[PDB]
């Protein structure tokens, strides 16, 4: 099983940016994570660990 | 300048598609599109190969088309694309979006015999037109040939196909297909869903277009599509 | 209305790694590109450009 470090830079409805960090996710985990994200995507970084 | 006889021989186009495609040769954009395609072919690795670019004209005639499934551009790795949207060559394991399309077929029809393969020629011969708006791509770069004129040319073919007679079924998956192709919903059966990509908001396995399209065909006294593949 | 650049570092069945650069895509286009990806993802970068 490949595991990944997933980083997102998101922007809320007020225009405020923030980072969210996720360690050890599989690609399926990333897909559910991406699918459930509601705020605007500024950056996405997915790296095999 | 651009002659139909030369155009269909160079691209192996079925002449049954002539009334729908030949008027595009009078659009000055077509000459620019062909010269840009000829130039890219000499400077980069272009997919699918030339004989496959218009394979979508070879499985059925315009009068045999029942369903239009819209795609974007071809798969960008050698051996994948063969001129139809979503479909892959027989020896190729189905990529993620195509696996989701096949799971939705199987959920719609639990008794369908699915091969596990991703070659959709069987659907194409049955009047399922699997049409990308962009017909070529540079290897390794998605949407690289998306701004050379293919969507305008293909856009013209779809408009004339839709104008021939009412009653087509359109399956428009994702934002791009829904924004680009807007048929009149009182003339054609227009079906919309999120994209089969695993990254979509809703799982594609829940899509019932295959059943809805078949119930529509029955009301028009047309036999249903066998979605097994 | 947002536009994005997409960079991937992928690995083929022979273990050879290679870069792919996808420029000026909509977020929906990125989602389609991902669903067409078959080789092993080593790195993925998605950045809003406009």
């Amino acid at each position: 099983l490949d595991s990944y470090d997933v980083t997102m830079l998101l922007q809320d409805d007020n225009g405020k940016q923030y980072y969210e960090y996720h360690k050890g996710l599989s690609l399926s985990d990333f897909e559910v994570l991406y699918g459930n994200t509601v705020d605007e995507i500024i950056k996405l970084r997915v790296d095999k660990i | 300048p651009l002659d139909w006889t030369t155009f269909r021989r160079v691209f192996l186009i079925d002449d049954a598609w002539r009334p729908l495609m030949e008027p595009e040769l009078a659009n000055p954009l077509t000459a620019h599109l062909l010269a840009e395609y000829n130039r890219r072919c000499q400077t980069e690795e272009v997919l699918p190969p030339r004989e496959d670019v218009f394979s979508w004209t070879r499985y059925c005639t315009p009068d045999e088309v029942r369903v239009v499934i819209i795609g974007q551009d071809p798969y960008h790795h050698p051996g994948q694309a063969h001129g139809l949207a979503f479909s892959v060559r027989a020896n190729v394991p189905p990529p993620p979006s195509l696996r989701n399309v096949l799971a939705a077929v199987k959920n719609c029809y639990p008794e369908a015999r699915m091969s596990g393969h991703g070659c959709l020629e069987k659907w194409a011969r049955d009047g399922v037109l699997l049409l990308n708006t962009t017909l070529t791509v540079k290897r390794g770069a998605a949407a690289s040939h998306s701004r050379i004129g293919w969507d305008r040319f293909v856009g013209g073919v779809i408009r004339r196909l839709a104008a021939r007679r009412p009653g087509l079924v359109f399956m428009l998956w994702g934002t791009h297909a829904q924004n680009a192709i807007r048929p009149d919903p009182r003339v054609h059966c227009v079906l919309k869903f999120s994209h089969p990509s695993p990254l979509s908001k809703v799982p594609f396995g829940t899509c019932q277009h295959f059943l809805v399209a078949n119930r529509y065909l029955e009301t028009r006294s047309i036999s249903p599509i066998d979605w097994s593949v």
